[PDB]
């Protein structure tokens, strides 16, 4: 059976460059990504007249090699997905088929083969073009961006509504006491809402100088209140940043505890002791063969089986994360042990000397 | 696997040599006078965590039912598999699903309630271990949990 | 009582959703601010001429639509909040209606009401309009936002003047040196007051573009003390974000101690143990009935009071954080106690054996 | 709710039962003995404690114009109205002003100065306990301030 | 002498509320802050044109009330100093007076005074006026804002000047490689000076608009390299501020240990002792009254000062910070100290008993 | 040997300001610095047409000066570089120019010189200046700055990425829906192409006004999509400061250990001991004089390579850092040896007396 | 205040007191005797703390140079000042020169080694108390450095 | 400086001292045994701590190819050059390669395995020092590493 395991090593291999990969692998997802932005980048080119001709001929050329390679790692995927136990077979084949993120794929893949065959209503087949961005959308495993980004978003509520409410507080204000200066001189400042536009424009710095104000008392209120809004609208920005890196060392911290460890361990031992209560050459011998009092050996698996179930309990506990109190607790437990030490020896002394 | 009346007869029989006054219920003493006879040491809070695993009322008591569930359950739930597949994945570096057969024993023999050598020579055995000597570790979890 | 008693849940509930709502209750708040931040998009849609007759049209409707709204809302909640004992009968709602918010909004929806019904000088009945962001101000309780604001910047003062004070400085400086190079070539710098306006308007990066230095020695200047200033004038944004995330950082561990715990428990036991002094089924007894000595009862309800105000105060103080030195303190006490122990060992050996 | 003359005097007969020989004080010596007379034992620091909370010339006393503002006021302050539902709401998370009746249970029998079963059962019978078996403390809060 | 107590106490007063201000007396010098940098604005509204009248009459009268506002106020202060010990008498006075900043404010003043008095070249005289802002350089107490400043600008050097370097050499890659593509079309890029301003005036994110890039390809390099470079240009600020709040936090939490006590109030207690030696009535005995043993009294003191000098060291040396690792110092004197105790039972249990 | 010991202690001096400065030298290179980069400013000037010949005029004495000071440096190092051991003699000399930045400048130099001596196709000429850069990047050693963002850059990957894709999709959406928007109105938005350009200038706040929406519908759209999207494309600036400073700080923590220590001093004594073990007087007697038993200074020996040994594996591990579970591990050591010692104690007193 | 002759001549005798072997160093061993003599008693580390602070080569000695400049100086000079200055604004909140003849009597006779009552009495009578009892303690520090 | 074949018989005789049974190996056992016949008294854990740095085994022995290369190597190898180079450097605050000869006095006979008095006296001869009374220590190093 030498040749069929190293056909599984290499199925194996392939399946873990392909859906987790890690270290070197990341250089073919990277490839991937060359050729899928590069494709979205043509697309854009073809939306301006000088330039149409140029992009949808070089547009053919990459989507065809665009349709081989992905049809080619579509099957290459599905057969190296056989791996697992959990896909074995056709039926385990079709389950893994049966994912979201795979069916997709199918539907991008023939989606654009029709689309192309059809080709031999352009603009719905040019339109069919920005499908593309979920094969980077697919990349995301289960949304962990998204997820990072709540959390930390929800975490910091309080701040981000407070920045926002003032900012836009001292916006209205601003605008309308520029909007007072101006009205007359200015005809950038025609109404209340251009002066809002002018005061938004201004206040995130983005500063387009379609309307600006000419007057001297404008430029006064439009100084002092750019001084004092401007920190407001950049508030967002640098308090989920901080809280970015915040979150980044305090788990890079707790990797260092390693406080999970042992009850991994042992979780294995107590399942393999329970499972060879039915199988070890221990219980193969004539004392065992069972006949005449059964009940026993079944009584030593159920306590094989209980203990099994408290080991399985600890090693979940594991990932919980524990206090920095611990120090607090040893020392209650280590003076408690020798004080009650310290009243045996007395005990003792009383009873032989009294 | 349907559970049958005569297998929860065994294991009525079983439970009654726990609960030997007819009770109806399994505490500590009971649990630890068995598993002493035996030989076996377990501390007092090793008995009450055993208990608990299964008590539901909370009173410090297994009935039968529970008693039942646990025996006709073993290590066949999906939490069970879950659970030991991720303790493997603890000593999977490479994230390959693969543990070699010297880190597999240094493991088994060196940490928690170590394994003797014929323990963990069993073990070894009962894996199909592959020529390079790497053990496909979530193979060896489907067996016990079959 | 059954029908008596969940009236009394249906209220309790709705005061809960209208003013303590927490977890799902948001969703009708959220309903209530998109309800007036539409409004006042329409109004400044409103004082556009192109847009003003399609923005009076939708206003007429959705202020009907918000006066009904906000009319039975302020009922519901008058009449919900009869559920705590404070406000209940006539005098209790009346007690109620006296809180500054909740006069607030009956002068607004009263207010409305009479323009539009007045509507039945509309210039001052439109710049009314702006009275609707007070039912967004009203969501801030007791202005915690405002508080927030001010605990962080008075924490951290010093650092905040220093950046304005240098970048003022620096500011002042750049504009003196580019007015120096440009004043003759460049008509953008006629003035002084010019140059300050560029300076500004460069050093906060907001870049309106309608003044620029042309000559080549103005811009090596300007690019110069770009670099040099426009870190000090985006320093109070940094500054602030991070002390609002170290903040939050140092709220959520003072989470996890959960020291105040069993002084809020004990209180309520010291007041029920107080209390039932007076009504107690211990002291309905041929004894106790008082009539010979009755300071007995008298002093031990004495001690009980007592018991209570030492309780309510270690409740009460609870509240205040304690510091990371109880560790030294443990082992102060867990030594000092062990070498008494010891002590009182050698005081026995010395007398029995001497 | 005025206080009247004769409930002064009966004050000052149990001020008396503390202060034997008249000297107009009661420091830890006269507090402690008649509470250990009554089969009490408190320890030197909750005796200290219990002085602290009403002397305000800060010598280690009590005299009868604390007593007698201690024993006039009870639990009747808005101070301890405000600090009792304070401490109920440490238990409430909801927020809504509500506590289960077992849940309030739990914590008078398993916290601080634990209750007795028959304290606790008192207790509860005394709060007009909802169908459900939830209590709104608030009103058990006013009941012992009145 | 109660007149002359409460002379001096009023002279106290306002010597803490000008020099040492805390608490409310900032409302003084905030005062004088809005009546300087008013007359400021008022000199820039001079340098118009078409507002240099109106400008002129106003700026005389403040002018006016400033003059004769900070000459009551330098004689108020110089009487005032006279509270403390060091300034007494006229001497006391002409020390106090040779501060540098004190001499500034009487330049300053007398300056004013002196042009305001040859106006009754003008030029000059209104040049003259830029010198109040030395009125609110004073207010920065022996330059703690430059100071804070170079410690946490010294503090992070490598971060920053990796930030600049890797900012400057993509600038001027990004500056080529626009100018390379935008040179022939593109009239704006006539030379490689002309890209590099450009960049420079991109890359900050100010964004005058006076040169853009007209092709295609430029567009597409300006938002690669942009993309790129932006953040390095805005490192410092964020890198600034994250130091300057780690250092308020790290200060904040130094208070709370309160460490320093005990030393202060041990040395005035040596410095009683010692100085009581000389003086007090317990040496004003006959035993004491010197002329057959005159040593003994001085060995006495000699003692004294020796403990004087014990004390003022351990009192300096509680300023500097101290380690967590006091804990593990005291577990080795408590764990030693017991380890001898146990010693101490073993030697005398075998010394009676053998 | 006075005079060859005061050359060396030069030539120490000499090597140390050049190639490991530290305080003052540093006023050196700063110099260095400053002739380089005003060089490099002068031939950005000699790309303008109006300003060229006074830039070359002005470049020619500069670089005639630059090449003077550099090949004098040259020379000057390459001689001081002999007082390490390492380099001496020719064969040293000749191993300390042969690394790479020594090279480097070399080449840059002998550049520089015949590229001017051909002076005497000039646009090469002109060309060849650009290498002056390099005399800055050889002031980093051995590329601490780009090891230094890299390290940071890598633990804050999962930060970053989010920020970008957020970004991304974020500017796609935007750029779409205003391009929906203003498509027939405006003609700033022909393509999507232009929208693409007009989203990114504006959500890094370039805001350079070539692009602007002029309807309402497409103001509205940008203002709120300029809110949503500007935080996130200011993210990464904000992280990567906060984990800069972050890093200081928990570098500066570790200084004030001085964990290392004791390490160091006992490898210098173990290996002072094995190599007095072949030439101390200790071993110069008749005793030791070898012919008889010659193994028994060969044992002593192997026993003292053997500390050696030791000695240098545990001042080697000093340089890795230590947790802060150590005070559990000095308690565990504690309590055990107490428990112990109170053990001797109970066996003693249940041997004597029984 | 020249240091005269006859004042070394005194320094002298009084240094001769501790060093009676005429070896012209004080010790600890000379040091300590001297001051047990009197009915003090200080711990080895406290004579080894007070050598330290005048003993400039270090070898754990006084010799009488640095003895006679100890006792010509005494706290006269501007570190002593500005050090004594420093340890009362300790306890000046408000930073206008002043402590309350109540707090300065509190922190004597409670903190450190504590004033007896009628040290600190004498303290208090020794500071031109002002009539409010407040105490301007930058006069009383010119006082004992003069 | 090529190993020779008497050099490998010298080192043979030396590694039988402590394998006096012929066993080929060195334990804890013969090496400490040989050290304390010398008047040595290591420690148990030093013994192995010993034994681990020429193990590679890792079964507690050294052979005689780990004994013969530990003795032909010495201190003559780059790491141990580099490493005693950089414990120098520790106490170099300049970074000019130097240490004052006092300084290196003071370490010497103060921190860790203290030198005694002769032989730090023998260490400073044989260092070439300077008139100054500066050491060039990295010369240092290249002599105990030749
Ligand atoms: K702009
Ligand atoms: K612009
Ligand atoms: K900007
Ligand atoms: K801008």
């Amino acid at each position: 059976s030498a040749a069929h395991k190293r056909y599984r090593r290499l199925q194996n291999w392939v399946y873990n460059v392909l859906e987790r990969p890690r270290g070197w692998a990341f250089v073919y997802h990277v490839f991937i990504f060359l050729l899928v932005f590069s494709c979205l980048v043509l697309s854009v080119l073809s939306t301006i007249q000088e330039h149409q001709e140029l992009a949808n001929e070089c547009l053919l050329i990459l989507e065809f090699v665009m349709i081989v390679v992905f049809g080619l790692e579509y099957i290459v995927r599905v057969w190296s997905a056989g791996c697992c136990c959990r896909y074995r077979g056709w039926q385990g084949r079709f389950r893994f088929a049966r994912k979201p993120f795979c069916v997709i794929d199918f539907i991008v893949f023939v989606a654009s083969v029709a689309v192309i065959a059809a080709g031999t209503a352009t603009s719905a087949l040019r339109s069919m073009r920005f499908l593309q961005i979920l094969r980077m959308v697919r990349m995301d495993r289960r949304g962990g961006t998204w997820k990072l980004l709540g959390s930390v978003v929800y975490a910091h509520s309080k701040e981000l509504i407070t920045a926002w409410y003032i900012g836009f507080l001292v916006l209205i204000f601003a605008s309308f006491l520029v909007y007072l200066a101006e009205k007359d001189a200015n005809s950038d400042f025609s109404s209340y809402a251009d002066s809002l536009w002018w005061g938004t424009i201004t206040l995130t710095t983005i500063g387009y100088g379609d309307k600006t104000p000419h007057t001297w008392l404008g430029r006064v209120l439009a100084a002092g209140f750019a001084l004092l809004g401007i920190s407001f609208f950049a508030l967002p920005a640098g308090i989920l940043g901080s809280g970015f890196a915040l979150k980044v060392q305090e788990q890079h911290r707790q990797k260092h505890f390693e406080k999970r460890r042992m009850p991994a361990a042992n979780l294995i031992q107590a399942a393999w002791r329970l499972y060879s209560t039915d199988m070890s050459r221990a219980y193969l011998t004539a004392t065992w063969y069972d006949d005449i009092m059964p009940a026993v050996k079944t009584v030593i698996r159920s306590i094989r089986i209980l203990k099994f179930l408290v080991a399985k309990r600890k090693f979940k506990e594991t990932l919980r994360p524990y206090d920095v109190k611990d120090v607090i607790e040893q020392y209650s437990a280590g003076h408690l042990d020798m004080l009650g030490r310290i009243k045996s020896l007395q005990t003792r002394v009383d009873q032989i000397v009294g | 696997d349907q559970l049958t009346e005569e297998q929860i007869a065994e294991f009525k029989e079983a439970f009654s040599l726990f609960d030997k006054d007819g009770d109806g219920t399994i505490t500590t003493k009971e649990l630890g006078t068995v598993m002493r006879s035996l030989g076996q040491n377990p501390t007092e809070a090793e008995l009450q965590d055993m208990i608990n695993e299964v008590d539901a009322d909370g009173n410090g008591t297994i009935d039968f039912p529970e008693f039942l569930t646990m025996m006709a359950r073993k290590m066949k739930d999906t939490d069970s598999e879950e659970e030991i597949r991720e303790a493997f994945r603890v000593f999977d570096k490479d994230g390959n699903g693969y543990i070699s057969a010297a880190e597999l024993r240094h493991v088994m023999t060196n940490l928690g309630e170590k394994l003797t050598d014929e323990e963990v020579d069993e073990m070894i055995r009962e894996a199909d271990i592959d020529g390079d000597g790497q053990v496909n570790y979530e193979e060896f979890v489907q067996m016990m949990t079959a």
